[PDB]
């Protein structure tokens, strides 16, 4: 009679690199006929067993007459999101599937500082943009152990946040300065950024 | 082409697909408003027959809609399946 769901399709998280599957599970398809649509661009992706997008890491693939699969190899952070498996009844029916692509730190020099040097009692600001997912934490911490300098000025050891801020700037604090970002995907990765403070 | 059409109560719209058909990618219709998927090349996914997907020799497609109605106003979407997809839409407008 009238197709109906078998379950949910069940969301899945993987790194980058690595391949997703979606099963739509239908009883009693009969005639009616199923087709998938990527939900963030609205983007046709398969009809039946054939695949629309000329996307060459996805496919489809029917065995069971009731489980139509949706397979994306070697994910990429845009394949993120949900994805729409639609029975052509009327009015549609429809279960959603979705993929969280994960993406381990990455910091990029270029939008990052370098070795840079302030007259003594001048402001300095070091900075490290990083990319990830989740979005990565970052942390500035002193490679020698020492406690960085920051408004209360107070001692902490370590500082969560991307433009570490240092103003009116004593000899003291020359030295290198670690970034640390992270997102809980292995691996950390770090910046080593170093300060001379001149007369 | 144009992305609003205007269609009588009753008869049929012609719904142009404002992106060219490259090569052998398919060209696919969907309602913007519930992502119903409508066609994909001349197969109609939806189960309302008053919908047609035509084919020009000139690799530029058109979404007929017979017996217009009101309901059938909205916006509809052309798309040609590269990755990443080509698409244009039209508003549906019904009189
Ligand atoms: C996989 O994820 C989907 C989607 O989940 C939701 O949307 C995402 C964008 C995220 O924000 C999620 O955090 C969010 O929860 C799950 O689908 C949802 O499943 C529930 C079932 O618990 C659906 O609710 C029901 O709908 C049925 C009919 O379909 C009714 O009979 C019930 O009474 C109940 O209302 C809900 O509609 C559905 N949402 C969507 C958008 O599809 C899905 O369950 C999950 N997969 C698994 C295996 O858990």
């Amino acid at each position: 009679p009238d197709p109906e769901f078998i379950g949910f399709i069940n969301n899945v998280t993987y790194p980058a690199g690595r391949e997703a599957i979606l099963a739509c599970s239908v009883r009693n398809l009969g005639k009616n006929k199923v087709g998938w649509l990527r939900a963030s661009d609205q983007t046709v992706l398969a009809l039946q067993g054939r695949v629309v997008t000329h996307n060459a890491r996805i496919s489809v693939m029917h065995q069971d007459m009731h489980t139509w699969k949706l397979k994306i190899s070697k994910l990429r952070e845009s394949d993120r999101g949900c994805y729409m498996c639609q029975i052509n009844t009327s009015p549609m029916k429809k279960q959603v599937g979705c993929i969280d692509v994960q993406v381990p730190p990455d910091i990029i020099n270029e939008e990052s500082s370098a070795d840079l040097a302030v007259q003594e009692g001048e402001d300095a600001t070091l900075t490290c943009k990083a990319t990830g997912n989740p979005q990565p934490r970052v942390t500035w911490r002193r490679e020698d152990g020492e406690m960085i300098l920051i408004r209360k000025l107070m001692k902490v050891e370590s500082y969560n946040g991307s433009s570490l801020r240092l103003l009116r700037l004593e000899r003291r604090q020359m030295g290198a300065y670690l970034c640390i970002a992270s997102n809980d995907v292995p691996p950390a990765v770090s910046k080593r950024v170093s300060l001379s403070v001149h007369h | 082409a144009t992305s609003n059409v205007t269609t009588q109560i009753g008869t049929h719209a012609y719904l142009p697909c404002r992106v060219k058909q490259l090569g052998n990618k398919s060209v696919s219709w969907i309602r913007l408003r519930d992502g119903h998927i409508l066609t994909v090349d001349r197969a109609v996914f939806i189960a309302d027959q008053r919908f047609l997907a035509i084919k020009q020799p000139d690799k530029y497609w058109t979404l007929q809609i017979k017996y217009v109605q009101a309901r059938d106003a909205g916006s509809y979407e052309c798309q040609v399946s590269t990755e990443p997809k080509v698409s244009a839409r039209v508003q549906l407008q019904v009189v």
